[PDB]
């Protein structure tokens, strides 16, 4: 059986989105650390699991799960993980990761131990997601304006309307959307409040363009972020996962 | 534990 | 842009 998604899980996730390095997973018998790096459809992240007991795990086994459709997109590759952990000792697996084609979902790690007498399990989304991938593209404001204006099917523009999770702090926004993997582009908005990014997403099979803007309201504590990229899928995934960030 | 990669 | 969320 697997245990369902640990409290935390989504708010945790949503953390790893436009950075690499962090602390997964932690309560008070395991610490989840991430550090990875991209470049263009590929990717090697680091995942280290900590004994913070004076007790051995026994049969530890992560496992990465991913759904049907994840697989055909997405290649995850990763070594036999020793299953005895020491008491205090920190562990490690690589995962190199290939991306085949633009995905949605995201992979599952799942943690199974013995620990004394006690079984544990621990499910946690794997912060592997379709920006990684995505890489600045830096033009005009006159190529920038082209592009969007050739993105004008309805199904290409996404759109989310949401409240600020964090202060409205220009240069910290600036840093999140460079981050996400966008170039930021000056003065293509007339509106020096604004924010407009772009860039591609690498994958093995296919390139996508993507464009997008971000409309903060600081009276009103909301944002309205417009997503435009050649594939519904593509734009729907980028606006979700952005919209978390601010 | 001191000894542990870290992630700050 | 078409419209603007700020008018
Ligand atoms: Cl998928």
């Amino acid at each position: 059986i697997l245990a369902p998604l640990a409290p935390g899980s989504e708010d945790n996730f949503a953390r790893f989105v436009c950075k690499n390095n962090g602390v997964l997973f932690e309560n008070q018998l395991l610490q989840i650390g991430l550090k990875s790096e991209f470049r263009q459809n590929l990717g090697r992240m680091f995942i280290f699991y900590g004994n913070k007991t004076s007790t051995q795990f026994l049969n530890f086994t992560p496992t990465l799960i991913c759904a049907d459709d994840l697989q055909t997109n997405l290649n995850l590759q990763t070594k036999p993980v020793d299953p005895t952990v020491d008491g205090g000792a920190q562990v490690q697996q690589v995962i190199n990761i290939e991306c085949i084609s633009d995905f949605t979902e995201a992979p599952v790690l799942n943690i199974q131990f013995r620990y004394g007498g006690t079984f544990q399990n621990v499910s946690v989304k794997l912060p592997i997601t379709l920006n990684k991938f995505f890489q600045p593209t830096e033009m005009a404001s006159q190529d920038f304006f082209q592009r969007w204006k050739q993105l004008s099917n309805p199904q290409q523009e996404v759109q989310n309307i949401f409240k600020a999770k964090h202060p409205m702090d220009t240069e910290i926004t600036k840093a999140k959307i460079i981050g996400f993997g966008s170039a930021l582009l000056e003065e293509v908005d007339p509106n020096p409040a604004n924010f407009v990014g772009a860039g591609i997403i690498h994958t093995k099979t296919t390139q996508i363009g993507c464009l997008l803007r971000l409309e903060p309201n600081l009276q009103a504590q909301m944002y309205r972020l417009t997503l435009r990229t050649s594939k519904d899928t593509v734009s729907q995934r980028l606006c979700e996962l952005l919209s978390e960030q601010f | 534990p001191k000894g542990w990669v870290t992630f700050e | 842009f078409e419209d603007n969320f700020v008018p």
